[PDB]
Order: C-alpha cells, then structure tokens, then sequence
C-alpha cells in the first residue's frame, strides 16, 4: 500500500538572545541508510526578519515554508506593506498546520526573529499547529540528544550556586551571540558523533535588527 | 440608442456601445503617464482628491517584485484586475519558479476582459491600465483597455487631457529611450511629460505619484516627501 | 493507491566543470521478466535539459507527454521562445516537482524517481532529484534505485564536494559514469547491458548518445571458482 | 438576453396588489360555482359542472370534487390541471404526516401547507400562480367539522358556509340569508342545491350538470364517512327537494 | 449513562434514571439528570453513547416545542413516540447513527391514560406496562413480572421501583450513584426529591 | 434558478418594489400596539364584510412566536405566515444553542433581517408586511414593543399602529399617550388600545381582537364579551 | 496533563500543570494550559495540544462576536455549548480534547462546564481532567469543603496539581493558579514544582515516601 | 427594462448613481478626525414622537479600535457591519493583532460592487468608518456603494452634507483637540437638522487609542450641547 510519508532525517536548533536570535540546522538529507545530499539547506530567510525551518518529511517541510513565504507576500499586499511581527507569523503558521489536521504536515517547525520590543524570539510548532514561545528549542532526529544539554547550558537547569547547600539557583542571564554559537557548534558535533542521520555540514542563520547573517561550518561526513 | 442596453448586442455599424461607454469612464479619470528606456520603466500618476479635507486616490498598484501598473477610471475594477495579475505572477513563481513575462501578463488581462464583453449579465471593466515591468527581455510598458486591446509601447498616457503628454512623449521619443542607467533622469522626463496635461493645477507634494522598475531596481512606489525632489 | 507494473531501474548523473552528465539503461522490466529492451528513459526538453526517469513506465510516458505539451504551451504568444523566454531546467523541474507532490497529496502518485539534468541560461549547472513522494534534493552526484547505493559512492570519489566540480573534466566525468553503469550491470538483477547517455555542456550544448554497451568486463576469474567451500573439482 | 421576454409574475402594482394573483382570481370567477356548507352533524359539498355536453360520460367523471384522504375532501374552482398538481401534493403531505405521527393529519395543517405552496409562487420563482381556488371540507378530533377556502394568493380562511367560482357575490348573499347555526346535514343539502339553482347561468339545474358530496358521522358509532354522490343519487336528491 | 427504568401504573408513568456519569476510572458526576421534558405531559429519559444522548434529546425537545407553538396544541404521547422512532429509524442508516436508547413516559389528556414507550437506537418501538434499557432489564423485568399489577397506585409504583433499585444496587457490578425519579400524570411532570 | 433583480433603484433614488410593498401594508387591516407600565397590549382590526365566518378555526391575527413573545401584522396575510414560521424556528434554535429564550429585540432583529434580505436578493419580491412584535425578555419585567417594515428597518415604540387608517389612530395615540406616565394597569392599557381602534373600526362587536401579554410567559386572548364591555363603557363616557 | 477547577464560597479556583509529552519524551515544561477568553471567562486544556489550543482561541473569537452582536458578555453556558457543538460536528474524526469552561456572569454566578471531544457537556462544582486527574481528585476530594477561604482554596488547588505532578509521569513542570470572582479572573502566579515540592515537603511534613 | 450592471453613455453605472440619490435622502452623519481621537456624530431623526429614540442605532461598534456611522437605507448596513465585524475578528484570529482601519474599509468596499445578474442591487447606504491603529494612527474613511473609499480629515454625509461639508472646510485645522471636535460636530449638526437639536434626537461617539470606541450617553451629550450654546453666546 502507498505510504505518503517519509523521513528525511536531519535536526534543527533555535536559541534566543537579548537583542538577537539564531536558528541552526544541519545540511544532511537522508532516506533510510543512504545520503541524498551533504548540502541541502532547510533553514530559510522568509522576509520581515523571520527565519524558518520545518524539519522531518522534507516534501511537507518545503511545502509549508513555500506557503508561509507566500503568506508573508500577501500580508504586504493586503495591509499596506505592514511588517509581519514574529507573534503574528506564529499564529498564521498555526492555521497553516491545523488546516491539514486530518492529513498533517509531518514536520517539526521552528521560527526565529525579534519580537516587537526588539528582543530575541523563538517559536516552536508540533506537526498539527500547537505552538509556544521559548528561549530554547531543538527539533528533529537528534532533538532528544541536544535538548537536555540546552536546558543545562542555556537555562542553567539543575545548576546551583556553589556552597549554598543547593538552596540558591544559578541566576538566569542572556548569552552573547559568541557564547550561543559555541553552544550550537558543540551541540551539533555531539549529535553528529552519536546520531547517524546528523552530519556533513552546519548552517546557522543569525537575526539582529541589522538583518539576517549566515555562518557555515563543516561536520563529520561518516 | 437601441443597441446599448447590454454588452451582448452589436449596433448596425458593428459597434459595442457598452464597451465604448466603459472606455468613456477612462477619459473622465485622472491622467497617468508611462514611459521606459532600455534599463528602466517608469509610471507617473496625477492623483485626484474629493476635496481639501480628503486624501488623494492612489493610482499605482504593485503586482510583483518586477511588475506593476497605474490605473485610470473605476478603481475597484483596477483592484480586481491587479489582484488577478498578482495571482498569475504568483502561479508562475510557485509552479515554474519563473518570473511572469510582461507580455504574458498583457495576454492574460486581454483574455479576462474579453470574456466580460461576449456574455449576458456581466459588464465590461471600466478602467484603463498602464503596466510596467522588467523581465528576461528587458524593460516593458503595456497599455490595457477594457475592450480587451493590449498594446506594447515605448511611452504613453491615459485619462483626461492625456493627449498633451502623449504628444510630448511622441516628440521626446528619441531622447528618453536612451536614458540608460539613470533612474532620476527618466523620472524627470516622465514628470515633464505629465505636466503637459495640467490645467490650472500644478504638481504638489501629496498630488504626484511615481513608480519605477528596472535592471537592479525592484518595483517601488514613491509618494509624499519622497517625490519632492522632482517638483 | 498504485503498484508499479512495467519498471525502469537506476538513473545516474553528475556535474562536471562546464555542465552535467546523465545516464540510464534501456530496459523495461515486468517483475523478474526483462520484458522490453528498446525503452528510452532519458527525455530531452529543448536543447538545454534532459529528464531521466526511473520507476513505472506508464507513468513515465505520461510525464513525456506533459513535457512535450509544456514546450508547445511555452511557444504560444512567445516571440522569444527560442531565446530569452525558452524553457529553463529549473522551470521544467519545479513544474514536475509541483505535479509529483500534488499527486502524492491526492494519494495517487506517479510511481517514479526523476532526475532533471541541464544547464541554465547563465551557464550554471542544474541537477536536481524528485520522486513519487514529492521529496526534492540536489547534489554534485545524484542517482536513483540501486544507483544510489552503488553509483554514488563511485561518483563521489571524483566529485566529493562543490569545490571538486571545476577540477573535473568531461572526459573524467563520463569515464566515471560509464564505469558506474558497468558495476550496476554486474550487481543489479533488473539492469541491462544497453544504455543511453546524455551530456549537456554550456559550450558544446546537448549531446545525446544512444545504443551504448557495457564493455571491458571482468569475468575470467570465474573459471577458478569451484564449489561453495570444500569441493576441489 | 432573456430579460426582454420576462413578464415579471411576482411583482407589486403601484397600488400594492399582485397583478398575477388578481388576474388569476378573475379567471376563477368564470369557473363553475362550488358551494360548501358546514352543519353540526356533517358537511355538504356541492359544485356545478362547466357547460356539460350530452355525450360526456357523467358517471365515470371527476371535475370538481376530489378526495384527499378518508377524512378530508376538496371542491375545485379554476383550472382542473392546476388543481390536480396541488391535490397529489396534498395527498402526499397527508400520508407523510400519518407515517410520522401515526395519526391522521389535522385539517388546518394540510390547508396551511397547500396554501404555503401557492404563496411561494407569488413571491419567488418567476412562475405564474396556480389558477385555482379550493373549498376544503374535513373532520378531525380537535375542531370537528371544518370548512376552509384557499386562493392563488395563498391566503386561507375558515367558514360556516362559503362559495367559490362564478356568482359568489349573489351566492354568498343567499347563504347568509338562510343559514343558521343549529342546522342539520339534510337541511344543508337542500340549501346548497337551492342556492346553485338560483345563481346558475343555465336554464334549469339538472343531475348531469352537478357534483355532490357529504362528510357525515352517519357511519356506525363515532367514525366519519365520505360519500361522493353517484349520478342516480343526485337525481334522487334533486327530486326529493323539489327542484325537478 | 447506564440505568433507565420506566413503570406505567393506573394513573401515572414513573421514570427512574441513574445519576452517575463515568469516563474511564473516574465518576465525573453523581447528580446527572438523564431526561428532558418534551411537553407539559410528556417526558423522555435517555441512555447510550456519550455526547449523542444529550444532542439527540435536545434536538427532539426543540422539534416538539416548535410543534406546540405552531399549532397551540400538545401532541399525544403516541404521536411524539412515533416521531422519535422515525428519527432513530432514519439515523440507523446514516453515515454516523445516534447511539441512543430512550423511554418516553407521557399522560394522554384526551384518553385520560398514562403511556410508556420503549425505543432503542435502531428505532424499535414498543408500548409497555414496564420498561428498561441496557443491563437493567436482566434484573428488573423478572422482578416486575412477579410484583407488578396493572391497577397499582403511584405510591405502590414507587415502592415497586424501590424494590428494583435495591436489586440493582445489590447485583450490578458498577456503582450508578442512585436514581432521579420523576412522575408524569394528569397534572404534568414532577420530581421526587427524596429517593 | 430565477435570478431577476426585481427590487432595484430608480433615478430619484427610490426602490419602488419596497415602496409598493408599503402600499400593501396600507391596504391591510389596522393593527395597534400599546405598552403600559407592566404589560403590552396588541389590538387588531377585523373587517366586517365577511359574515358566515368560522372564528374558531380562522387564523388569528396575533401569533405566538414563543411562550413569551407575540407578533401581529398588517398587509398580505399569506406573506405573514412565512415570517412567523421563520421566527418560530429561530426562537427554538436560540433556546437550543444559547440555552436561553430570545429577547424581543433579537427576535425583531431577525425578522427585520429576513425582510431586508428579500429587498436585495435576486428572483424574489419584498414581503408586503409590517409587523408589531411585543413581549418580555427572560427574567425581565420591562415591557418591549417593536415595529418592522418591508424595507427591513426596525425600531422600538412606546405605542404604535400600522395598516389602513393608521395615520388617524397614530394621531389619537400621539396626544392620548403620556411618556412620563404610561397606562399603570392592564385595564388602562386595554382601554386605551380599544379607544384608539374605535376611532377607525366601525362597530365594536366581532371587529376588534385584543391580546394581552404580561411578564413570565403570561399571554391571554380576550373573548367577545370581555372586549364588548370596554366598548360599552367607552361609549357611555363619550356622550358628555 | 493534569487540570482542575472547583467551585466554592469565594468563587472558582482553577489550577493546571505545564508539561507536554510526545510519548515518554518530555517536550515542554512551560506550556500555558489556561486560555484567557475574556476578563470573566477561562478555558482549561487537556488532551491534544493543537486541538485544544486552536479551538479554544477560536472559541474566544466566537465569544467576542457574540458581545459585538448582542451588546452583552456571553454566558458561560452559551460559551461552553459553542465549543461542545463544534467538537460534536467532528465526532469520530479523532479530536482529543478535555476542557473546562470556567467563568462568572450576573445571571449564572460562578459556573464550571466540563466539555470533551466525544461531545459530553456537564455543569458541575468539581472537575479534574487529564492523565493525572485521579491523583488530583484524591487530594482535592479528601480536603474539599464549600466553606474554604480564598487562601486555603488557592493552596488546595496548587497542592492537588503537585500531588498529580509527583505521581503521574506525564504531569509536572509548574503549577499555574487562577481565581475567578464576581469582578473577573485573577492570576495567582507560576509555581515551579522543582522548588515547590521541597517547600511543601518541609513546611507541610508530607511526602514521607520520598528520601528527604 | 434594462440590465442592473449597465453603463450610462457618460461612463457611470446607473444603479450606483441611483443609490447615491437614496443616500442624499438619509439622515445626516458627521465625522471629524484629530490627533487626540476621531469623533462620530449622527442625526437620529425619529419619524414620530411615540418612537423610542434610544432604539435608533445609527452609530455602531465594529471592533474595540474601529467604529462606524451610517446614512441612507440603514437596513442595508446590517450585513455590511456583520461582514466588517467578522473580518476584524477573523484577522485577529489569523494574525494575533488588531486589523488596520484601511484594510477593514477595503474589506467592506469589496462587497459594494458584488451585485448584478451575488446580490441583486448595490447598497443604498454610505458609511463613515473611524478608527485607530499603530501604523497610520487616527483615521476617518467614507465608504460608498461604488466600491470607492476616501480618507478624510472631516466628512459629512446625508441630506445636509453639502452645507455641512462647506462648514467643515472652514472650521477644521490640524491642531483640533477632542473637546473642540465634539462641539464642532454638535454645532454643524444643529445647523443642518430640521428639528431642534437635543440629546434625544442626536448622538455622539468617539474612538481613542486609550479607551477604544465609545458611544456617549445622553447625559454626557446633553452637557456638551449646553456647553456649546454658552460658548456661542459668549461672543
Ligand atoms: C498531559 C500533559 C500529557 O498527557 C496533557 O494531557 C497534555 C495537554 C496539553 C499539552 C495541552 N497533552 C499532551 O501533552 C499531548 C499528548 C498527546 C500526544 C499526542 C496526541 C495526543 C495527545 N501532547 C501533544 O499533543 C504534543 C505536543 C508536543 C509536546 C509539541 N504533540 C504531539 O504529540 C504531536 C502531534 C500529535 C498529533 C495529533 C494528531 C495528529 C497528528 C499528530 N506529535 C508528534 O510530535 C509526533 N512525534 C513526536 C516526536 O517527534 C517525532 C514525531
Ligand atoms: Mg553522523
């Protein structure tokens, strides 16, 4: 019987800073035990300082990104070139996803950018449209490997102040773009080591008030 | 007389009066000018107001990053046709990953307007359009009429007293066509062209409306203080 | 819901410095029966694109007709149909990719894997894959079916990344493709010796080679192999 | 287009009248008179056939009086063909009600629905109205014996005695004169015939130019019987009242 | 939804319906009224699939109330039961049928007689002296066969009903949290608050 | 389907079909609505050219939409049935979804909306009917009286009349009805309603219908003798 | 999930956890399971995240349209029935929702309606919904009285979620409190179970099963 | 007869031009836009003294940030308001934000020309749509049955429109306060109205960023009427 879904592997990661936000994702595309491409980007600049990635079944992911990019275009036409805020984009994506509630897009979607106060924002979606704003989110094949490490290093979970008898927690603070990119690179090199579907290359998209910058790094190709 | 009740009726001399009356709505509309060189294409539009307390009716509409038009006549009909162009431009991008040719844009508009002139119940569109764009074969300018007739031109003008600007462009043809790699000078030629259609009124800051598209220039519209340079 | 009846096996391809090469054998299998031997599975579109198709042949012939009709439709009201407004590989691919995904979304797929190889108007190499699920991807080397498992490893030794493309000549690239076709003949049970090969170069244009054969095969060592373990005679 | 040939059947006059309904009523006024009289122990339906020919088969004929169910009947005035369309609908509606509730349909409910159909043809659809006026005669266990009338407008009203068709003005005056509330069926039969005999446009009223029917409780114990009179039975009742 | 009973006596119809609403391993509510008044002298109890029961009962209620306003007249219990049966008879061959079983207790004012109708989700109608739906019947029917008499009073009917509830409380596996009892007679519908 | 635009604008800016529908209302029998301090009364004319009528079964002029709301009308009788049916269905539909009976304003708004829809829908003509809708909102003791008309406009009235010779009875009500002090009792409200109809009717026998509506679904129609007592009382006080 | 809401002398308490799971994978610890429909209406979310989140924000739009059309705030009964009639249309399609519509109006007073995806709609004083509902019931029922103070009622709702958060594997994260009065709903903070458990253990002297 | 969507020889749609004549017969409605807010005021015009004037609803809320006044065949506006309210709420559902006043007006104006042989005729009512958004601030729009809308600093529609518009031309300036605008609507309404202006036969409203769209009470408007009369007698 024809199965309309497939697993293209890969993993993605979104972190939010004080005045910036990053959305990373490996460039490997796979089916079963074969490599399709060592460089197939799945993190996209969608305009209005919104970056997006829909990881999982690539065909559904490409369809979704394509439709959201088009939603942004028509938002400009219908509302006098108004900038689509990240929170408005998130709600719009929910309706795109839930629109196919009974034949879902098999993807974990993450978007990143700046909120209306200029502060870093990351939103994450399930396949049918449930969404939530967070400081931190990993998605895809190696999400289970990366996410607990982020809880520990970004949100300082389970870390207490030395000598305080485990009474005072380590205080929360925003990380610099330099410190965040270190965590992204270490997260992906670790995931590459222990997950077979993750590797080849790492592409990071950084979002500040100035625009959208890109950075690329090599990953192990085995 | 007896043959102007609907669009489905021919007159004894072979005329479609409802289509002609739709053409008349364009002549009452405010003047708009179109012209192009080899690198850029420019739209200049005189906007009209109800009174001093009102805003000035927007004449120019964007269709894609590389295409757009100006209107003269019924504005709601321009909104329908421009929306159709937006969808066709968009279909071409999503399906074929291809920017829609300005010539095809014209062919599609022609065919949409035509269907309204051969069927009972409907009516012709009551608006004239000047479409500009930059595609794989360079800069383009089209003139749409609601009879269905679409015409590719170097320059033109439609609306009330459009004959003045049309005569000027016919004289200036050899000059403005060679304004390559110079946006501001091509606009100046268009602003001087539309000025030949002015009576008693002159071009003010919230009256003039300019749009441009070209080789390394997306379709953008200039209004307000952004057109003060050209007065 | 379909099941494929008459099928075509691997399509293999790669980029080189000035263009792209693509190849596929001339077989139309009917299960284990090697039914049809004169089947062309590379279909040129204009003088700048070649679409290689594997999988169900009835669905392949449907796609042929669509591409044929696409050329006709593009020519309508188009004075620059053989110049600036000619069909690009990227246009042809995106059209097919749209169809493939629409058909999978209606639970009635075109049971195929497709590789669109060509050269763009600006000289850039185009090579992209799409299949029955609507999944798309691009790479310096692309292959379908058994080609993905056996050809890609060989072709990636020549062009392992983007920077290896300018360093690879058409002679070296074609040699690797022809070698890959031999390996597939050794090891793919639904392959044939006869195949077609197409080169799309930005300078010399489209070169379509028919009726090629796998040759320079190693079979001599077979005579020494006796039994399955102990047997000496 | 086709706009040119549209009569616009469903519009108002400047005076606030429905042209087509008024002209349909004018049509009905030339149809054979039909009379309904409601007594305390039954109902009478009498109707005059339209200028009869001697070679018309009289016994196996039905022009004026139709049966809707076991408890309800109607007298027709206007286009017969139009009436039969409405009658079959009314017959179906009565059976739908019986199928749904396992009870015979109340008279008014049937009358209302049939009148609602007529109303529809005056407000929408662009079709001509039904050129028909009915007199409904029926019984149910709620209101007992009931007489109604409906006309092309779709308006219906209840009556003790009523006439439709030709010469209703003259007929209604005569009914208003001799009718009284404690009347019996046999007396109502006589009134119905006497009224037709005076209002008729014919020279003399005869058996072959009449249709007649009664709805009595004259059956055995607490049940209603419908009697559509045969030619010979009309001949006898005409002699018995001293008209011929 | 589980236990609904009905007993027709000399001058009234008595309906008893369990109060429990259970979902999974939790009794979400213990005071649920599994009945709707269709008209001043007609009452319908119901039991079956979750959601369907109330949706169906209220749909019927609205239709009967619409009829009452239109005709300024109350439909007979027999007429209402026939209407309800037809709706269920349509339903069973629909894309998604109503899985609801009902008892209709009413007092016919024209006949001056109480009437009890039992209708299952297939549209199977029967007039009965006493009725039940679900597993309740497997205990109560044999009990009523023995103790029921046709000339009983309303008070005797309530004692007969108490006997049924006691038996159910003894031998039924599930805790149904007692019953709400309602009486339908010539004076309309009223609820017994202490049972 | 029949599509023709029957209701359309004329050069002077009028929709003649809607205005001709008002002429049908002007032809209809007079209907009056008067609201007191704790009640509303709906009076209705019945023309006396129709003798030999059966008043038991003849459709009554005042119709119950729900147990707490009533609707009277003037104009085409057949048209009124369609509005009443739709209103009754909407009344039950509101109870089903909102779990609360309609307010008088909501019911009026619905009926008015239906009338309006028929003024700009293809293939249909406007309703030749104006209605007086009266009653009391759920758990409320403030009397409500609304009027609708073929165009679709609706509004609330302290007292109002519609139908033939309605301009005469409106003239009467305008000087006899005090806003500062409405009819304090049921008797006062009924008397004022009957008085107003006696300016137009002819005889006070079987020509006048009266229906009284009180809070908490308390609606009752008066009989001939009950109404005749008001007629007898008013005439004796008049001779002065 | 675990969610509860109960009615009492001083209005309505509403309490919920904040964990989201995809099987045994803990996906989130910071999910907002209370939806703020308006200043007088709340909605709790259990079951399918998207189904709940999508249809309850949709419910809020329908409640806004009601007060625009009717010039009056929608009743709790009417609001809950819009949702129950919606999910009933999708019955059998596979929606998964266990919601509670809580609020105050003049005519109704404080009111709680349980609404789930198989069409059930119930008015009631106490409800617990979710995978850990039984654990919340255990503590809530055994300590519930109508005459609880606002302070004690807030704590009981918090403590009941904590009990479920502890025992139920698919419940935890943090507790979100709400108090609904005649004047509207009042938010009473986010309480992390990480710190709350030990704080409650020490002060209350409970949770003796756990190694202190 | 003749087609509904027919052009005249002058190039105008007959039915659209005739609907404009219906709007001239309607009661007066005035709108004034300031930097402190937008004011909307209407003439109620009760046809009889028995009619309870408070039931005359010619000023209407579309959303918290958008209000609306009407003039002409007011029954036609009901479906337009219904559409506007749905459009406003729907956009909030899709985009988690308020909708632009211009985008709302455009949505309403799209209905206008959806008639022919869709509905059977154009709307016989004009609308003044007033509101506020973060981008373009306080705005006043005039939405016609032609499908056209103009933005206005001040605008009058209805029977006394041409006389009132000429008065608004002289009186309006860019530094008007909200209180000044309120009095100016009352002043101009009193000039063009047939009957004498008071709190019962005229209604005021406003929309501000802070408090949103609010219809004024009869007690509040009565004080503004009294304040207006005193200021005119003071010089
Ligand atoms: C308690 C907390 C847990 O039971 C509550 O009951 C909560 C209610 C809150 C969240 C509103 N329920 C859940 O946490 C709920 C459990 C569940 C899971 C699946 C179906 C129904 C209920 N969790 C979810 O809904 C999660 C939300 C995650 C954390 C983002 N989503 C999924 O499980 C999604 C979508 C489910 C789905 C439903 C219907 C059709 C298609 C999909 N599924 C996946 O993410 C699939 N999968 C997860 C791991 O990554 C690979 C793919
Ligand atoms: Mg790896």
């Amino acid at each position: 019987q024809f199965n309309p879904y497939g697993d293209n592997g890969g993993t993605i990661l979104g972190i939010a800073g004080e005045d910036f936000a990053v959305l990373a994702g490996d460039t490997r595309n796979i089916t079963d035990y074969s490599i399709n491409s060592r460089y197939e980007p799945k993190v996209f600049d969608c305009g209005d300082n919104i970056v997006m990635s829909a990881n999982g079944f690539a065909a559904d992911g490409d369809a979704l990104v394509k439709r959201f990019k088009n939603s942004v275009k028509w938002y400009h036409f219908d509302h006098n070139d108004k900038k689509l805020s990240i929170n408005s984009a998130a709600r719009n994506i929910q309706h795109l996803l839930y629109g196919k509630r009974f034949f879902p897009y098999y993807v974990h979607t993450i978007i990143a950018g700046l909120d209306e106060d200029g502060k870093g924002a990351v939103y994450s979606f399930d396949p049918v449209g449930s969404y939530e704003r967070e400081q931190c989110r990993a998605g895809g094949a190696a999400a289970s490997l990366i996410m607990p490490f982020l809880d520990n290093q970004v949100n300082f979970k389970n870390q207490y102040e030395p000598g305080t008898n485990g009474k005072v927690k380590k205080p929360l603070k925003y990380l610099s773009v330099e410190e965040v990119i270190k965590l992204v690179r270490d997260s992906f090199t670790s995931a590459t080591e222990r997950h077979i579907q993750v590797g080849d290359g790492l592409e990071i998209l950084i979002v500040t008030k100035d625009g959208v910058r890109k950075e690329f790094y090599e990953l192990k190709r085995d | 007389n007896n043959y102007d009740g609907d669009t489905v009726t021919f007159s004894p001399t072979g005329r479609l009066f409802q289509v002609e009356y739709a053409l008349e709505a364009i002549k009452q509309g405010s003047v708009t000018v179109g012209l192009r060189s080899n690198t850029h294409a420019v739209l200049v539009a005189l906007k009209r107001n109800a009174d001093e307390l009102s805003s000035y009716q927007k004449k120019i509409i964007k269709c894609d990053e590389h295409m757009g038009l100006s209107l003269a006549g019924l504005a709601p009909d321009a909104r329908v046709l421009s929306n159709y162009l937006r969808q066709q431009c968009n279909y071409s991008s999503l399906v074929f990953n291809r920017k829609l040719a300005v010539e095809r844009a014209g062919h599609l508009l022609c065919d949409k307007a035509q269907k309204n002139t051969q069927s009972y119940g409907g009516r012709p569109y009551g608006v004239g359009l000047l479409i500009i764009g930059y595609d794989k074969s360079g800069a383009h300018l089209l003139e749409f009429q609601p009879s269905g007739n679409v015409t590719e031109l170097y320059g033109t003008a439609i609306g009330a007293r459009s004959q003045g600007a049309k005569t000027y462009l016919e004289r200036t043809l050899d000059t403005f066509i060679k304004i390559d790699g110079n946006p501001d000078e091509l606009i100046k030629a268009g602003v001087e062209a539309i000025s030949q259609s002015l009576r008693d009124e002159s071009l003010t800051v919230d009256n003039l409306s300019i749009a441009i598209v070209g080789k390394d220039t997306p379709f953008t519209i200039y209004d307000g203080e952004a057109v003060a340079k050209y007065i | 819901t379909q099941q494929p009846i008459v099928t075509g096996t691997s399509v293999i391809s790669m980029k080189y410095d000035n263009g792209v090469i693509i190849a596929a054998d001339n077989l139309g299998s009917y299960g284990s029966l090697l039914r049809f031997n004169g089947v062309e599975r590379l279909i040129p579109v204009g003088d700048n694109t070649v679409v290689g198709i594997s999988g169900d042949i009835s669905d392949m012939q449907h796609i042929e007709r669509l591409l044929k009709d696409l050329v006709t439709e593009n020519a309508y009201d188009n004075p620059l149909a053989d110049a600036e407004e000619a069909l690009e590989p990227s246009y042809i691919f995106e059209y097919l990719a749209t169809v493939m995904y629409q058909r999978r979304s209606k639970m009635n797929p075109l049971w195929n894997a497709i590789i669109v190889a060509g050269v763009q108007s600006n000289g850039d190499q185009f090579l992209r894959y799409v299949n029955l699920l609507g999944v798309t991807y691009s790479s310096p080397t692309l292959a379908t079916g058994f080609g993905a498992h056996m050809a890609n490893p060989l072709l990636r030794k020549v062009v392992d990344r983007e920077s290896d493309i300018p360093k690879t000549t058409v002679q070296v690239a074609e040699e690797a493709i022809v070698n890959a076709m031999r390996v597939l003949y050794y090891r793919d049970a639904r392959s044939s010796r006869n195949f077609s090969l197409a080169i799309i170069d930005k300078n010399t244009g489209l070169t379509f080679k028919k009726n090629l054969q796998v040759e320079n095969m190693k079979w001599d060592f077979a005579k020494d192999i006796k039994g399955y373990g102990t047997q000496k005679i | 287009g086709s706009r040119r040939y549209d009569s616009r059947t469903t519009i108002f006059s400047p005076e606030g009248r429905l042209y087509q309904v008024e002209y349909a009523l004018e049509s009905i006024s030339h149809a054979g008179t039909a009379i309904g009289i409601m007594a305390s122990d039954g109902i009478v339906l009498a109707a005059e056939r339209k200028v009869t020919s001697t070679l018309l088969e009289q016994d196996t004929s039905t022009e004026k009086l139709y049966k809707l169910n076991d408890k309800i009947a109607v007298a027709v005035a206007g286009l017969t063909a139009d009436a039969e369309i409405l009658i079959n609908t009314a017959r179906i509606h009565a059976q739908n009600y019986l199928k749904t509730y396992n009870e015979d349909i109340p008279v008014e409910i049937l009358v209302r629905r049939l009148s609602d159909i007529k109303q529809g043809y005056t407000q929408h659809g662009g079709l001509r109205p039904f050129g028909v006026s009915f007199i409904y005669a029926g019984y149910d266990d709620r209101y007992g014996y009931q007489l109604y009338t409906s006309n092309p407008s779709g308006n219906y009203t209840g009556w003790k005695a009523i006439s439709v068709g030709a010469n209703t003005s003259a007929a209604q005056t005569l009914l208003q004169m001799d009718y009284k509330d404690d009347m019996k069926v046999d007396d109502a039969i006589e009134l119905a015939l006497k009224t037709l005999s005076k209002t008729t446009d014919s020279s003399a009223l005869t058996y072959d130019r009449l249709e007649f029917a009664t709805i009595r409780k004259g059956a055995n114990d607490g049940e209603v019987y419908q009697k559509i009179f045969k030619p010979q039975e009309i001949k006898d009742i005409l002699v018995k009242t001293g008209i011929t | 939804m589980d236990i609904i009973l009905g007993i027709r006596v000399q001058d009234s119809v008595i309906l008893a319906s369990s109060k429990a609403v259970t979902r999974g391993i939790s009794v979400l509510k213990d005071s649920d009224d599994k009945t709707r008044q269709l008209s001043p002298h007609t009452l319908m109890s119901f039991a079956g699939e979750a959601g369907d029961t109330v949706q169906f009962a209220e749909y019927i209620q609205a239709n009967i109330q619409l009829y009452s306003i239109r005709e300024d007249y109350e439909l007979s219990p027999q007429a209402v039961s026939s209407f309800v049966r037809q709706e269920l008879a349509k339903s069973i061959r629909s894309r998604r049928p109503y899985q609801v079983n009902v008892l209709i207790g009413g007092y016919d004012k024209k006949k001056n007689k109480p009437e009890l109708y039992q209708i299952d989700y297939l549209g199977t109608k029967v007039e009965l002296p006493y009725g039940a739906h679900g597993y309740s019947g497997f205990y109560t029917f044999s009990l009523l066969d023995h103790h029921y008499r046709p000339d009983m009073t309303t008070e005797e009917g309530l004692d007969l009903l108490k006997l049924c509830v006691q038996e159910l409380e003894k031998r039924m596996p599930m805790d149904f949290k007692g019953v709400i009892v309602k009486i339908v007679d010539k004076d309309g519908i009223r609820q017994v608050d202490d049972f | 389907g029949y599509d023709r635009a029957l209701s359309i604008f004329s050069p002077d800016g009028h929709i003649f079909q809607v205005e001709y529908a008002l002429e049908a209302v002007k032809r209809g029998t007079c209907a009056v609505g008067v609201k007191g301090k704790n009640c509303v009364v709906l009076g209705c004319e019945r023309r006396s050219t129709l003798k030999l009528q059966d008043t038991r079964i003849t459709p009554s002029k005042v119709s119950k939409i729900d147990s707490h709301v009533v609707l009277s009308f003037s104009g085409l009788n057949a048209d009124s049935r369609i509005l009443i049916e739709k209103a009754r269905v909407e009344a039950q539909s509101h109870r089903l979804t909102l779990e609360d009976p309609v307010t008088v304003e909501y019911l009026t708004r619905y009926v008015a909306g239906v009338q309006q829809r028929y003024t700009q829908s293809g293939g249909v003509r406007p309703f030749g009917v104006s209605t007086l809708i009266a009653g009391f909102d759920p758990r409320d003791d403030e009397p409500k009286l609304y009027q609708t008309e073929p165009s679709g406009i609706y509004s609330s009235w302290s007292a109002q009349t519609i139908g033939r010779n309605s301009k005469t009875v409106r003239e009467f009500l305008e000087k006899n009805y005090d806003r500062k002090e409405p009819p304090a009792t049921v008797e006062e409200c009924v008397k004022l309603t009957v008085r107003s109809l006696l300016e137009v009717v002819q005889t006070g026998a079987k020509n006048i219908e009266i229906t009284v509506v009180k809070p908490d679904s308390d609606i009752v129609a008066l009989s001939s003798e009950e109404i005749n007592q008001y007629v007898t009382q008013i005439e004796q006080e008049k001779q002065e | 999930t675990t969610t509860l809401a109960f009615r009492f002398q001083g209005g309505i308490i509403v309490a919920v956890n904040s964990r989201a799971t995809a099987g045994n994978w803990v996906a989130s610890q910071t999910v907002k399971k209370v939806i703020e429909i308006n200043p007088f209406l709340l909605g709790t979310m259990a079951g399918g995240a998207a189904d709940c989140q999508f249809w309850e924000t949709w419910l809020g739009s329908q409640c806004r349209l009601h007060e625009l059309r009717e010039k009056e705030r929608i009743s709790v009964a009417a609001a809950s029935k819009i949702l129950s009639n919606l999910v009933y249309q999708y019955k059998g399609a596979g929606l998964s929702m266990g919601t509670m519509i809580c609020g105050y109006t003049r005519k109704e007073g404080p009111t709680i309606y349980y609404v789930d995806s198989d069409g059930t709609r119930l008015k009631g004083d106490i409800f617990c919904v979710g995978s850990g509902q039984t654990f919340a019931y255990g503590v809530l029922d055994s300590n519930y009285k109508w005459d609880l103070s606002v302070e004690d009622a807030l704590y009981l709702g918090k403590r009941s979620i904590l009990a479920a958060a502890h025992r139920d594997a698919y419940s935890g994260g943090s507790v979100n409190l709400y108090h609904v009065t005649e004047d509207g709903w009042i938010y009473h903070g986010n309480h992390d179970v990480g710190e709350l458990f030990w704080k409650v253990k020490e002060e209350e002297g409970s949770f003796n099963n756990v190694i202190g | 007869d003749r087609g509904v969507s027919t052009f005249s020889p002058e190039g105008r749609l007959f039915q659209v031009e005739y609907s404009l004549e219906a709007i001239k017969l309607g009661s007066t409605a005035i709108g004034i836009a300031t930097k402190e807010g937008v004011v909307l005021g209407v003439e109620k015009r009760a046809t009889s003294p028995l009619l309870e004037s408070d039931s005359i609803e010619k000023i209407v809320e579309i959303d918290r940030h958008i209000g609306c006044a009407m003039s002409g065949l007011t029954a036609d506006a009901r479906s337009m308001i219904e559409h506007a309210r749905t459009a406003a709420v729907t956009h909030n559902l899709y985009y988690d934000e308020d909708i632009n006043v211009e985008s709302l007006t455009q949505s309403v104006c799209d209905l206008a020309l959806r008639f022919g042989e869709l509905m059977s005729r154009p709307f016989g009512v004009a609308l003044l749509i007033a509101g506020h958004d973060a981008d373009d601030g306080y705005q006043l729009f005039h939405a016609e049955p032609s499908g056209t809308f103009y933005r206005y600093n001040a605008k009058a529609i209805g029977s006394g429109s041409e006389g009132a518009q000429a008065e608004l031309l002289n009186e309006w300036h860019s530094s008007l306060t909200l209180k000044e605008a309120e009095l100016l609507v009352l002043k101009i309404l009193k000039q063009v109205m047939e009957e004498k202006l008071d709190e019962n036969n005229a209604q005021l409203s406003c929309i501000t960023k802070q408090d949103g769209f609010k219809i004024y009470d009869n007690e509040k408007t009565a004080e503004l009427i009294k304040e207006l009369k005193e200021k005119e007698a003071a010089e």
